[PDB]
């Protein structure tokens, strides 16, 4: 079974940038490779077939190349609607194999995150569960770091981060980190802090509150 | 135009089997034969197998043999992806593609879980923490312990769109889902504007509205 090694995995480019994606074959698939694209939310579209043959209607800013085992997809002018996922599909032999895929995101200047922290509601505590959330709004690049600390005690394996998709308008990101304790544990701790680390911040900022049920 | 119709979202229990369909409009399976691909949540595309009804041929990647079964009804221009002995590992999205992958269908979501349809529990992510108006504030709604997906979160019945962030759902250890819809609002409005989150969850037929107000927390 021929294996397609796609690279890179992630790529951040600016509008009008010339980008190139590569996919190397283990075995000689000689010409039998296609390029696909999956727009956010699901839609998949066949861009190129036969390594360099563009599907009718596919913009001329897309082209396919081959250098030995390496097959490349190249986009001349990176237009906004090119923010999607690309995969190389081998079809020389069965089974058909894909490439890991490349996620091309929009590049922009470093945006320091806006941080907020929310204590659990009284009504929730009544049901035992105590959820705590830390919101990091509109930041970039996506690489963040939320260290939950209760009474300075670093927390682990008790929080779930969730990242919003890059905003169309300003290309920023948003992250929600939810900490989950039990009304028992929760009520036995006072200070609940959230420490965020981002390259857009000189020092790791922290937001906290004291357990004072209101 | 000519496209690929795919079956609806499926929610099955671990152990059973499923049968997904894909119908072609215009072009038939004889000429444009089908491919079935899988894609686990936030992962890559995995080729499962394919069928060439004309030659009564069927291919499968070694990892799907026996576990997946593709059959095509010539008259209906419909192939069928059959998946047996389902486990959590099967929860994913499956797409059908025709000959040469010219056309791809919208994909059907399969969810394998032991859990059941449960309405969400909406809680307020109250503002005014270490503050009292002034500058920019943030509030939202915590939509937790619901199944299956998804939930639709509107703000003020669709009136407030700017600054709203409805994060992707997070699967919890209990097998239930949870998410948050935070909203960035001016701090000055915190007592002169009512913010309501309209959470809807069709599967349970739940429709709730949670009012988030400032608290000196």
């Amino acid at each position: 079974d021929i294996q397609m090694t796609q690279s890179p995995s992630s790529l951040s480019a600016s509008l009008g940038e010339r980008v190139s994606l590569t996919c190397r074959a283990s075995q000689e698939i000689n010409g039998y490779l296609g390029w696909l694209q999956q727009k956010p939310d699901g839609t998949i579209k066949r861009l190129i077939y036969a390594a360099s043959t563009l599907h009718s209607g596919v913009p001329k800013r897309f082209s396919g190349s081959r250098s030995g085992s390496d097959y490349s997809l190249t986009i001349s002018s990176l237009e906004s609607e090119d923010f999607a996922d690309y995969y190389c599909l081998q079809y020389a032999s069965y089974p058909r194999t894909f490439g890991g895929g490349t996620k091309v995101e929009i590049k922009r200047t470093v945006a320091a995150p806006s941080v907020f922290i929310f204590p659990p509601s009284d009504e929730q505590l009544k049901s035992g569960t105590a959820s705590v959330v830390c919101l990091l709004n509109n930041f970039y690049p996506r690489e963040a770091k939320v260290q939950w600390k209760v009474d300075n005690a670093l927390q682990s394996g008790n929080s779930q981060e969730s990242v919003t998709e890059q905003d169309s308008k300003d290309s920023t990101y948003s992250l929600s980190s939810t900490l989950t304790l039990s009304k028992a544990d929760y009520e036995k701790h006072k200070v609940y802090a959230c420490e965020v680390t981002h390259q857009g911040l000189s020092s790791p900022v922290t937001k906290s509150f004291n357990r004072g049920e209101c | 135009q000519v496209q690929l119709q795919q079956s609806g979202a499926e929610l099955v229990k671990p152990g059973a089997s499923v049968k997904l369909s894909c119908t072609a409009s215009g072009f038939n399976i004889k000429d444009t034969y089908m491919h079935w691909v899988k894609q686990r949540p936030k992962q890559g595309l995995e080729w499962i197998g394919r069928i060439d009804p004309a030659n009564v041929d069927t291919k499968y990647d070694p990892k799907f043999q026996d576990k997946a079964t593709i059959t095509a009804d010539t008259s209906s221009k419909t192939t069928y992806l059959q998946l047996s002995s389902l486990t959590s590992e099967d929860t994913a999205v499956y797409y059908c593609a025709s000959y040469y992958g010219i056309y791809w269908g919208q994909g059907t979501t399969l969810t394998v879980s032991s859990a059941s349809t449960k309405g969400p529990s909406v809680f307020p992510l109250a503002p005014s923490s270490k503050s009292t108006s002034g500058g920019t504030a943030a509030l939202g709604c915590l939509v937790k312990d619901y199944f299956p997906e998804p939930v639709t979160v509107s703000w003020n019945s669709g009136a407030l769109t700017s600054g709203v962030h409805t994060f992707p759902a997070v699967l919890q250890s209990s097998g239930l889902y949870s998410l948050s819809s935070v909203v960035t609002v001016p701090s000055s409005s915190l007592g002169t504007q009512t913010y309501i989150c309209n959470v809807n969850h069709k599967p349970s037929n739940t429709k709730v509205d949670k009012k988030v107000e400032p608290k000196s927390c």
